[PDB]
Formats: structure tokens, sequence, C-alpha cells
């Protein structure tokens, strides 16, 4: 959380 | 944040990044989300989608005319793009709303909807799915 997947 | 995603709308997340890298895109848009809701299968979402018509089909008939494919695909991890990082902020609101301290598929779709501006928007509008009908669906399915 929030750039990328579960980031 | 993504703690308080439950195990189906976290998986709609990793889905929409492998959609994006299966498209060869190197972003993770608000049509991937749209493509991961529609692949998750199970949770409110893949139903209210489902029962409006839309479809993995159609929804990839439109991104391909829409945004294309990339050459090559990326590998790692795929960034989300401005609007899909909106959508994402705002489904922690409409769970709150809904009573819920979990984000669930159907809050995912609901931001999505709530943004309104991105490439899922503009596929739902071509596949002849309003934004309101999109969400009047999903309310009418929680009702039960
Ligand atoms: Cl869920």
């Amino acid at each position: 959380w929030l750039y990328a997947l579960l980031l | 944040a993504f703690e308080r995603f439950t195990d189906r709308a976290r998986r709609v997340v990793v889905l929409a990044q492998e959609e994006a890298r299966m498209l060869n895109h190197n972003y993770i848009g608000t049509e991937h989300i749209l493509l991961g809701l529609i692949h998750e299968g199970e949770g409110v979402a893949a139903k209210s989608l489902e029962s409006l018509g839309i479809s993995l089909e159609g929804v990839r008939s439109q991104v391909e005319e829409i945004i294309g494919q990339g050459q090559q695909a990326p590998s790692g991890h795929i960034p989300f793009t401005p609007r899909a990082k909106k959508v994402l902020e705002l489904s922690l609101r409409e769970a709150l709303q809904l009573g819920h301290n979990y984000i669930g598929t159907e809050h995912i779709l609901l931001g999505l909807i709530r943004e309104g501006e991105g490439v899922a928007a503009q596929v739902l509008v071509k596949l002849g799915a309003e934004l309101t009908r999109v969400r009047q669906q999903v309310i009418q399915l929680l009702s039960g």
C-alpha cells in the first residue's frame, strides 16, 4: 500500500 | 490499507497485477482492477458484473481497443496508476459507509464507480453499463 500489488 | 482487505479483495489486486502483466502493461490501471474483479469470480463484485452482462470477453475487447498491449511484459511489481490508487483509497470509505471494517470485492467495485473517470469507466459505459446502473446492482445484490 499504495505503490503496487499488496504494497 | 490492505490489512483491511478480505482475502478475495486482496486476490482481486493480485489478479489485477497479473492481468496487466499478461497484457504486457507496465501499470495497473482501473481497467485491470475491473478485470481482477471479474477474474476473482466468487465475490459480490464478480456477481454484480456478471449479472449485468459484463464479461471478461467484453472487457478484454474494450481494453484492447482503447489501450492495446505492450510489446514486452514487465517483471516484478507493476505500479498502480494515479486513478487506480484513488480507486483503492475510495474503497476504504465505501466499506466503512456500508458498515464494514473489512474491504470486500464489492467495495473495490464501488470505489471504481466512485472514481468514475478512468479506463474502467470508459469500458463499462462502452459495454452499456452506466456507472449508476452498476452501483444500483451492487446495492441490490447486497440487499439480499
Ligand atoms: Cl470479499
